[PDB]
């Protein structure tokens, strides 16, 4: 998320056993990264291996 | 003639006067835009 130029990144890892779709459940995300950069971001992309 | 080098050299010698000695000068210019501040005061703490 972006709040007043601050980029906030929360994450959470969990072990699952499923290959079809998303396993239904509940899981919280703790605050991990907060960067005071101030870049207006409108698009993004991913990169696999 | 009529075409001189743009840069000239400093004649720094230890036997010259104070006005000819090399002086190191640093200008600290602070910029504060609408972006969040990232270089902030130390805010020295006290005992508890």
């Amino acid at each position: 998320k972006n709040i007043d130029g601050y980029f906030k990144i929360y994450s959470k890892h969990t072990p699952i056993n499923l290959v079809r779709d998303l396993p239904q459940g509940f899981s919280a995300l703790e605050p991990l990264v907060d960067l005071p950069i101030g870049i207006n971001i409108t698009r993004f992309q991913t990169l696999l291996a | 003639f009529n075409c001189y080098f743009p840069l000239q050299s400093y004649g720094f010698q230890p036997t010259n006067g104070v006005g000819y000695q090399p002086y190191r000068v640093v200008v600290l210019s602070f910029e504060l835009l609408h972006a969040p501040a990232t270089v902030c005061g130390p805010k020295k703490s006290t005992n508890l």
